[PDB]
């Protein structure tokens, strides 16, 4: 069966590449999460240093891909630079030809459409990776859009990624059935950050320390990642409440 | 066994076989040594006739006036790699009008080498090369595999049998290191050091090849009654 | 490196099948149901928004596609497929017809075009076929309303009516009794409701359904007024709202 | 070069060409056949750059014994001329142009019929009754649309001929040194010996 | 491109992609040529299973390379139009720059080295095609017969054959040939390569062609009325 | 099954068993390892003395990138090499372009993606390296450890080869005993006793040591080999500590 | 590399044939039966549609027969996809031989072209052969009214009557019996659809499953004219020869 | 507009005896009116007995006969150390010029 | 199946080597040279009696000085002999001088590796490439697929070759006339080829530094097989 070892169609009409691709995802062993405010798009992942000589600071999974646009990354690190890199450089040149910051759904269509291809054809691998965009975008407003290696991508009140993905997403669904909204209806961006590390608590049932977490936000002009001591601000004024 | 199909192939140990296969052809090939002093580096070789009517198939190329190699393994790709660092010491000198350093001139065949050994469709070089030189830091032998590894020493010898002249060398060491001043002496000690290779035959003139350069001697080649001197 | 994978991987077996294409058909019987009608004065085209989870907005997710102001696409099979199916066509439209003619291509002939592309990735090196059969409904002054089912070997047909997908075998039964060439739009896409419920088993409603006609001009629409021969497209999207509303008179 | 003429009558077409060949203030040659056969019922005559005329006139000649050979079958001198012109008209946006006109006299055996065209370097097609290229129409076409007539044999047709040679004789600046003529008809080409 | 090289050698030094062409050439249906004192003819054999044919329209066996020189050939139909298209091509370049027609060994060479190139290239496969090419270098009278293979070996033959059924023909050839004395007449020559192929044609009807090639470019297709004469002829000399 | 034989593709486990198998190549190297110092880096690195004919200090492995990078490596010298050869031009092109030097980071990355991309196609085989490298450049001193799948990250220390694993533990327990940072020169004296404490694993043959480093206070920024007084000062300091 | 997933398209079997092409013909085999006949005063070409469902549109379809310039047409037999690729090549080629020569192409050359195609597919490239064969039908003015067949080999041939696709054995006995040289248009058409009719695998022909073309000189005077039937005209010339 | 050549002066001179040859020029490179340099040799030894001056543009001229120094290390490298005739130097040095037939070296050479 | 240019577990390149199986089965080539020539023998090996052999062109010229006979898949030797020719013509032009034997040599066997994934395969045929120079004399060379080339006093080669080898062993020595070498070519031809010996199934030639490269015409080598016959008769 070479039918397994390349991009073209198995007898039941499946891609097996792909799919093992998907299991390439969950190899980092990390959960991911993002959410919607009224003003923000929060996004957090579990940040895990296993070997005491790493350098903290440079161990991450999430990239800021342009001002507004930020990403992060459910898979093993070099295809998930490999995909930041390529997608800075098609946010940058999308505003070099067309004159306007490069919408976050605009970006994952793209990148998309570039998995597909190698779905499709055989000389490309599909990278191992999940690739989750977040942005206030100027005519939608906060949004979450997130591209698989099958080149399969939509947008989302809400989502999360990895090995414990259910557990958050039935979370975060039994929220909003309660909520009765779209988003999650705060004002300002730390207490959305709150809510995402509270309900990644509740569904993982674990608890965090400032270095456990890694935390992005995207404001309106703006996407930026937090420190460990804007973390410990936010774990502490959880844990007085 | 199933990963050595071709050269883009690991094996689960981690092993290239293609260039494994490759470094096997060197073993087949005919012996020859190199060694040096500080003022003088020498090659020399056993040459390899198909039969008693044909001629002994020569070992040693010179690459440029300070410079060159001799050969074990496929004779047209030391023919390609010879032609290579003809050029590369060509380029220094009409460029730079500098003379080629041996020891680039062992990094630039490890990197044409090693390309071979990464991409499809390609093959490793099949030969070994020995390079003797004298450049602005003295006289210097090296030792090339087609694994891409490049290596500079006193004395070593390649080929067929080649453990006898290298174990030889290796005890010989601080006696021919310091061979300063005198071509002959450190030539004797080569053609000693290649004797210990040699099985059911010895040096005649016609067999034998040497190679000199140093301090005031340019890379010349002494074959035929020019070796006599030496039997 | 480089793409050193010039030859076909679609190749005739002994007895004559072209594996690849039988395969992506089969890919295509895994999809969602999807289906068309052509009505007398309009064509519609309908299929059911399967979500992935409930977190997803669907909306966000367009399965029926406008490819001219005048053409819509829908599909069965592999979306992400489908997507760059209708990017290529989109352009294939203006590159090899509009900016040639000044004039948006008339159906057959942009369905020739999908069919073309289709079939290359059927014998080019280094490539598999297309999982997704497409059908597309459009107008055009000349030919008037059409409807065309285009499948992974590039092959196409025109339909009066036919569905594609999951449940195909039954709803072409069910549109067979219900297809007659005296057929207003608003019948044509009452039958599509009736044939679409029998394949969907979770919600039935404006949200979990995707439907688009090809009908009148919508000089609404047009974004200009001023030039009274451009008239507007005749691709319309139904609204939610507007599905529902054929629900209650289901 | 210079000089070539071609006139059809009733039943062949009739094509005169200057024997002269001059470089600088020399006559290097005074016995040139300015023609190629490119079938055995279709004449081709030319003039112009030097080089490039006999270039080009073979690499015609080749051509069209090649879709001889190909489809055992004769071009008409319709087809011929055509894609005599389509090469011109492609060579005069090349980088170096052909820089030759050319007269194409057949007899097109479907048809029963003579046929003469006249294509000049930019590639620009006639069929006409009686041609020329260069400074000799200025003297021959007025000359012709007084004495030719439509039925006229071949025989009043070279008589017409030593007209036009004549005329160019008595007033063109240059030596041309008297003309090679050909007849083309039902029969093929032949040539007149004695001029 | 593609890439591939697909004529290559086998452990016990034969290339069987060249081999397997061989094998395609010996389904084809049979050929041959016989040079008389004066004359070279080829005769075709033309398959039987086949009426409701046209053959006004359909391509005949025998192709003029140039008005001097014809190519036969067995085995692949659609392989052995690119030779001939290439050869017609050379021809005409040939008298395009040496002012002067092929001779029948050169045009021959050209096809042989078409032939050979086509067996070490990458991404391509051999011709299954052997070819038979005949005629008179010009301002000569001495008759010439080539014959090319898909390896692209090529050599002179005072007769041969190819095709199905050749061994049995060319075994005809072998005793009925006498280099001493060959066929004197162009009647003599068309009746020897007639008997050849009714060894293992059928019926000497739409069954056979004949081509007759005789110096200075005179070369003509026989039809049905002056080969069934010949048949005709053969057959009650035959009865003894 | 067969997923092993051809480079990238997935086993059903998620897996690209050619970038494993590159591993254990590099694993089969001589050991290798890099100390991050208060304002610099220390790059050292076990030498095999295959024979007495080997010339002492002419067979240098180390190897400088730029004026401010140094790059050691285990496993295939010459793959090595390649990867260092591109690092140049990479860190000529950003210095043409930009200026200023290439930050560490921005060079760690231009490895990474070009080790990532020999795992992307099956016309070419991965790196049979792990690269440890690292400087000083304007926001301070980076040590970098990178592997065939183009995996990279910053690190305290780092080692790989044969003796991976002895040094990892050596690393671990000054990493643990100096919180507040290790000295430029103490760096360069614990780099050649860890190396000869990782010796312990290839210990038929007896080695020779080899060290390099940048530091902003002792080499102003730039990458320097430690020879003479300096290196034998750590080579006794090494002797010293294995008995 | 990648040479573990090459299927190697062009290549001879050790008995001297090319693989892909025999399969090829073997997947030609199951297309729905198409036939040709050629009169002294015309041609005609008809073809038989694959099961065709009762909500299939069929006055705007075009399955079997194509119009490669106004002298000449196909009839297909094997993969649409496939056929469309080669016919508007040849429709292309017989535009530049217009173009270049201002004359109709000859049905032969226009053929040859088409069939060269075909054969390079099989020699090089490394790609599959075209899953087709044609019935080319044409009038030019040196051999008159033509019919040629070729194959995904490339080879092609010339014939008075022919079939291509399914149960060509069983239908060329048929023609070979019932056809004579002075026919005429109005016979052969007859001819034609009783063939069909014997051959096909149905339970009887009806018009919503043929396709149907002549090729006459119909019209004003030495002029050709091409005749693609309706489906209403297909259901007359069925009454009108007693098959329905 | 940019020139690219120059004249930078000298004169050169090659006798020929029966058993020996002579090639002779001065010493003097100018540009204009001005000197460049009083010693600066365009006389070179070529190896094989040949001796070379390439007189004009000295940019040119240099290049001439370090591409021809060159092909000399080359014939001895292909050809078994075989010497280089003066009638094959000379066959050499036209194949050198022509190439540059359409931007050429602005030299009158001697042998 | 496995690449064009992959190397064997014995460090050999199995395209090389099986090319070498195919040389085996070519017609038999032998080649002695003397002070004062070089002989060239070939076995022509027509393959049935109506193939006019003299249209067999086994021994060939590359320049007036060069000769070449040829074994194996001789098809294969068109463009090597192609190539020589352009060789030693071009570099009469570019040097006013005949081309050396060892030099034409070198540069056809660079030809010979330009194979695999340049041409498909190797070559499936061994040349014998003769001549004379000025600096080396007389010379004959052995030229594989392997771009290897051996220069040999004499040397034989095709499906003949191991007996005529181990013949011409014991029958060379450094002061052979022409003549004598040209009976022994005849005689050691007559002795491994299958059909009997005359002056149409073998064909024989030399090159002198007086003369040149000359194939012998049927009836020089007529004369020297029936010169072989009456001196073998007479002991
Ligand atoms: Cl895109
Ligand atoms: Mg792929």
């Amino acid at each position: 069966g070479y039918d397994r070892h390349i991009t073209i169609f198995s007898p039941e009409g499946r891609l097996y590449q792909v799919e093992y691709a998907f299991k390439a995802t969950n190899q980092t062993n990390i959960n991911s999460l993002a959410v919607r405010g009224k003003d923000c798009t929060v996004v957090i992942s579990q940040k895990k240093v296993p070997d005491k000589l790493l350098d903290p600071t440079t161990v991450s999974y999430i990239f800021c891909i342009s001002r507004t646009i930020g990403m992060v990354v459910n898979g093993p690190i070099p295809d998930a630079r490999n995909a930041a890199l390529r997608a800075k450089a098609e946010a940058a040149e999308f505003r070099y030809k067309y004159g306007y910051d490069m919408p976050c759904d605009v970006l994952a269509k793209r990148m998309a459409n570039l998995s597909q291809i190698y779905t499709q054809r055989a000389y490309m691998r599909p990278l191992g990776v999940i690739l989750t965009f977040v942005s206030v975008d100027e005519e939608l407003g906060p949004s979450i859009y997130k591209t698989d290696p099958a080149g399969y991508y939509v947008g989302y009140k809400a989502t999360a990624t990895g090995p414990k993905q259910q557990e958050i997403t039935t979370n975060l669904e039994n929220h909003f059935k309660k909520s009765k909204i779209d988003h999650i209806n705060e004002e300002s961006w730390e207490k959305v950050v709150e809510f995402a590390i509270t309900h990644m608590i509740d569904a993982l049932g674990t608890e965090f320390s400032k270095n456990d977490l890694e935390v992005g936000v995207a404001t309106k002009d703006k996407f930026f990642t937090l420190s460990a001591e804007n973390i410990e601000e936010r774990l502490v004024a959880i844990a007085e409440q | 066994n199933n990963y050595d199909g071709d050269t883009v192939t690991f094996s689960p140990t981690g092993r290239l076989f293609q260039v494994e296969y490759a470094l096997e052809a060197i073993k087949q090939g005919s012996v020859t040594v190199g060694l040096r002093s500080n003022t003088h580096a020498v090659l020399v070789a056993l040459k390899r006739n198909a039969d008693e009517l044909s001629s002994y198939q020569k070992k040693i190329i010179k690459c440029d006036e300070h410079m060159g190699l001799s050969l074990a393994g496929l004779a047209p790709d030391a023919r390609v790699l010879s032609n290579y660092l003809r050029q590369q010491c060509n380029y220094s000198s009409l460029v730079f009008n500098r003379k080629l350093a041996v020891e680039r001139a062992g990094h630039l065949l490890c990197d044409k080498a090693q390309k071979n050994t990464q991409s499809y469709g390609g093959r490793p070089y099949g030969v070994g090369l020995l390079i003797i030189g004298y450049d602005k830091s003295g006289a210097h032998l090296l030792e090339f595999q087609p694994s891409g590894n490049v290596t500079e020493l006193y004395g070593t010898a390649i080929g067929a049998r080649s453990q006898g002249a290298k174990t030889y060398l290796e005890r010989t060491l601080d006696t021919f290191i310091k061979i300063d001043g005198n071509p002959d002496e450190l030539i004797k000690a080569g053609v000693e050091a290649i004797s210990q290779s040699l099985r059911d035959e010895s040096l005649t003139v016609d067999n034998l090849s040497i190679a000199i350069v140093g301090k005031d001697t340019p890379f010349t080649i002494y074959d035929g009654e020019a070796v006599a001197k030496y039997i | 490196m480089t793409d050193r994978y010039s030859f076909s991987l679609t190749t005739f077996s002994p007895s004559g099948k072209l594996g690849q294409i039988d395969y992506a058909l089969t890919a295509v019987k895994q999809g969602v149901t999807s289906l068309g009608i052509k009505a007398t004065n309009g064509v519609v085209i309908a299929t059911e928004k399967k979500s992935s989870s409930p977190l997803a907005m669907s909306e966000t997710l367009s399965k029926v596609s406008l490819l001219t102001p005048d053409i819509g696409a829908v599909y069965s099979g592999m979306g992400p497929d489908y997507r760059v199916l209708v990017d290529k066509s989109r352009k294939v439209a203006h590159t090899s017809y509009k900016r040639i003619y000044g004039e948006y291509p008339p159906t057959k002939l942009l369905v020739s075009e999908v069919a073309k592309i289709m079939q290359e990735a059927t014998q080019s090196g280094g490539v598999r076929p297309f999982g997704v059969s497409l059908l597309i409904a459009g107008h055009d002054e000349f030919n008037g309303f059409s409807l065309y089912q285009v499948d992974p070997s590039g092959s196409y047909f025109p339909w009066k009516a036919t569905a594609i997908g999951k449940g195909s075998v039954a709803a072409k039964t069910f549109l067979e009794k219900r297809w007659n060439d005296e057929l207003e739009l608003e019948d044509a896409i009452h039958i599509a409701l009736l044939t679409l419920k029998e394949s969907v088993e979770g919600e039935f409603n404006g949200d979990t359904i995707e439907l688009a006609i090809i009908g009148d001009e919508n000089p609404d629409l047009l974004g200009y007024t001023g030039i009274p021969t451009d008239k507007g497209p005749r691709f319309r999207k139904l609204t939610s709202q507007e599905i529902n509303d054929r629900l209650e008179a289901l | 070069m210079d000089i070539i003429l071609g006139i059809r009558v009733q039943d062949s077409v009739i094509l005169a060409s200057s024997k002269a060949v001059t470089r600088g203030i020399s006559v290097l040659k005074d016995s040139d056949d300015k023609t190629r056969q490119l079938s055995p019922h279709t004449l081709m005559s030319f003039a112009g750059e030097a080089g490039d005329t006999v270039q080009f006139a073979e690499y015609i000649q080749a051509n069209i014994q090649l879709y001889s050979i190909r489809e055992d079958y004769e071009l008409s001198p319709q087809a011929v001329s055509s894609f005599v012109r389509q090469e011109l008209a492609k060579s005069i946006r090349s980088r170096r142009p052909y820089q030759v006109n050319v007269l194409i006299g057949g007899y097109d055996k479907k048809k029963n019929k003579p046929e003469l065209y006249q294509i000049d370097y930019l590639g620009t097609k006639v069929e006409l009754p009686y041609g020329a290229h260069g400074y000799s129409g200025f003297y021959t076409f007025s000359l012709l649309d007084h004495h030719y007539r439509p039925d006229m044999t071949t025989e009043e047709g070279l008589d017409l001929l030593k007209l036009c040679v004549q005329e160019l004789e008595k007033r063109m600046p240059m030596d041309f040194k008297g003309v090679i003529v050909k007849i083309v008809d039902k029969d093929g080409i032949r040539q007149v010996d004695d001029f | 491109g593609y890439d591939r090289a697909l004529s290559i050698f086998s452990p016990d030094g034969h290339i069987f992609q060249v081999e397997y062409a061989l094998e395609a050439v010996k389904r084809g249906t049979c050929a041959v040529g016989v040079k008389g004192k004066n004359c070279v003819v080829l005769g075709c054999e033309r398959r039987s299973t086949l009426k409701l044919q046209d053959t006004r329209i359909t391509p005949s066996k025998v192709s003029k390379i140039d008005s001097h020189v014809v190519l036969s050939f067995s085995g692949l139909n659609a392989d052995s139009r690119i030779l001939i298209e290439k050869a017609r091509v050379e021809a005409q370049s040939h008298r395009l720059t040496l002012e002067d027609p092929v001779t029948v060994e050169y045009l021959t060479r050209y096809v042989a080295g078409v032939q050979q190139r086509y067996t070490q290239s990458g991404g391509v496969r051999p011709f299954g095609v052997s070819t038979l090419i005949a005629g008179f270098d010009p301002r000569d009278d001495e008759p010439k017969l080539y014959q090319t293979e898909p390896s692209g070996i090529y050599s002179s033959w005072s007769a041969q054959t190819i095709g199905r059924n050749s061994k049995t023909v060319r075994e005809f050839l072998e005793k009925n040939y006498d280099r001493k004395e060959p066929p004197a007449t162009v009647e003599e020559c068309v009746k020897l390569t007639v008997r050849s192929l009714l060894e293992v044609v059928q019926t000497g009807a739409k069954n056979i062609e004949i081509t007759v090639v005789k110096p200075d470019s005179d070369i003509v297709a026989l039809s049905s009325e002056e080969i069934n004469q010949y048949v005709t002829q053969i057959e009650q000399e035959k009865q003894e | 099954t067969g997923y092993d034989l051809s480079n990238s593709v997935f086993s059903p486990d998620g897996r690209n068993f050619q970038v494993e198998y590159a591993v254990k190549a590099v694993e089969n190297g001589t050991t290798s390892i890099g100390i991050k110092c208060n304002d610099g880096v220390v790059f050292a690195v076990e030498k095999l003395i295959t024979s007495k004919l080997l010339v002492p200090q002419k067979n240098v492995k180390i190897q400088v990138v730029d004026r401010h990078i140094g790059c050691v490596y285990s496993g295939l010298i010459p793959d090595g090499r390649h990867l260092v050869n591109r690092g140049r031009e990479e860190a000529a092109s950003f210095k043409k372009l930009y200026k200023t030097p290439i930050p560490i980071p921005a060079f760690a990355d231009r490895l990474g993606q070009y080790v990532q991309a020999h795992t992307l196609y099956n016309s070419v085989r991965p790196f049979g390296v792990s690269t440890i490298f690292g400087g000083v450049d304007k926001n301070g001193a980076h040590l970098y450890m990178l592997e065939p799948s183009g995996s990279y990250w910053g690190y305290k220390g780092a080692a790989t080869g044969k003796g991976r694993q002895s040094a990892k533990a050596e690393l671990e327990k000054l990493v643990d005993h100096h919180p507040e940072g290790l000295s430029a020169r103490e760096a360069v004296k614990q780099a050649a006793k860890i190396i000869y404490l990782a010796h312990e694993d290839n210990k038929e043959k007896d080695f020779e040591l080899e060290i390099s480093w940048c530091s902003l206070s002792e080499t102003n920024g730039l990458h320097k080999f430690v020879k003479g007084d300096l290196l034998q000062e750590a080579i006794d300091f090494a002797q010293k500590e294995i008995n | 590399g990648s040479r573990r997933y090459d299927s190697r398209t062009t290549i001879f079997s050790p008995e001297g044939r090319l693989y892909q092409v025999e399969y090829a013909l073997e997947s030609i085999s199951h297309a729905g039966t198409a036939i040709g006949i050629m009169a002294s005063d015309g041609i005609v070409l008809a073809a038989e549609r694959k099961v065709t469902s009762t909500l299939l549109e069929q006055d705007t379809s075009t399955e079997k027969l194509y119009k490669l310039n106004d002298k000449i047409a196909v009839a297909v037999a094997g993969l649409t996809a496939d056929a469309e690729i080669l016919i508007n090549t040849a429709r292309i080629h017989a535009q530049n031989y217009l173009k270049t020569y201002n004359e109709d192409i000859p049905v032969e050359i226009l053929v040859r072209r088409l069939s060269d195609i075909k054969q390079g597919y099989t020699q090089h490239g490394g790609l599959r052969p075209f899953g087709v064969s044609f019935i080319y039908a044409g009038y030019d003015d040196r051999y008159g009214y033509q019919l040629y067949t070729s194959n995904p080999s490339g080879n092609y041939t010339g014939w008075k009557a022919i079939s291509v696709g399914a149960n060509t054995s069983a239908a060329q006995t048929l023609l070979q019996m019932d056809y004579k040289d002075d026919m005429k248009v109005d016979d052969a058409i007859e001819l034609a659809l009783k063939t069909l009719s014997k051959t096909t695998d149905s339970s009887a022909l009806t018009y919503d499953r043929l396709e149907f073309a002549t090729i006459r000189k119909g019209a004003n005077d030495g002029e050709v004219y091409q005749k693609i039937f309706k489906p209403q005209e297909i259901k007359d010339i069925l009454v009108k020869t007693g098959i329905t | 507009q940019f020139n690219p050549y120059g004249d930078n002066g000298g004169t050169i001179l090659g006798i020929a005896g029966e058993d020996f040859a002579v090639l002779a020029g001065d010493t003097r490179n100018i540009t204009d009116y001005s000197i460049n340099s009083r010693y600066e040799p365009k006389v070179f030894d070529c190896g094989d007995n040949i001796v070379m001056s390439a007189n004009g543009f000295a940019a040119d001229g240099d290049a001439l006969v370090k591409r021809f120094k060159n092909s000399v290390k080359w014939y001895h490298f292909d050809h078994n150390d075989k010497k280089l005739s003066i009638n094959s130097a000379a066959r050499n040095i036209q194949h050198l010029l022509y190439g540059k037939r359409f931007f050429p070296y602005y030299v009158h050479t001697i042998i | 199946d496995r690449g064009v240019s992959t190397f064997s577990p014995e460090g050999r390149l199995f395209q090389v080597e099986y090319s070498l199986e195919a040389i085996k089965l070519g017609s038999t080539a032998i080649g002695i040279a003397t002070k004062e020539g070089v002989v060239l023998g070939v076995e022509k090996r027509a393959t049935s009696p109506l193939l006019e052999s003299d249209s067999i062109e086994k021994i060939v010229e590359i320049d007036r000085h060069i000769g070449c006979a040829m074994s194996g898949l001789t098809a294969d030797a068109r463009s090597m002999i192609e190539h020589a020719r352009t060789a030693a013509v071009t570099h009469n032009l570019y040097y006013d001088e005949d081309i050396n034997v060892e030099s034409l040599t070198q540069s056809v066997c660079d030809l010979a590796l330009r194979f695999g994934e340049l041409m498909s395969r190797p070559f499936g045929v061994a040349l014998l490439i003769a001549g004379h120079d000025a600096d080396d004399g007389y010379q004959l060379f052995h030229a594989e697929p392997s771009g290897t080339f051996y220069r040999y006093n004499a040397k034989a080669i095709g499906s003949g070759s191991e007996g005529a080898q181990a013949e011409l062993l014991n029958e060379w020595h450094s002061s052979l006339t022409l003549k004598e070498a040209e009976l022994l070519v005849l005689k050691i031809l007559k002795q491994v080829m299958e059909e009997k010996l005359d002056e149409n199934n073998a064909q024989l030639s030399c090159i002198t530094k007086q003369d040149g490269f000359k194939i012998y015409d049927n009836e020089k080598t007529a004369e020297l097989i029936k010169e072989l016959k009456e001196k073998e008769a007479a002991e």
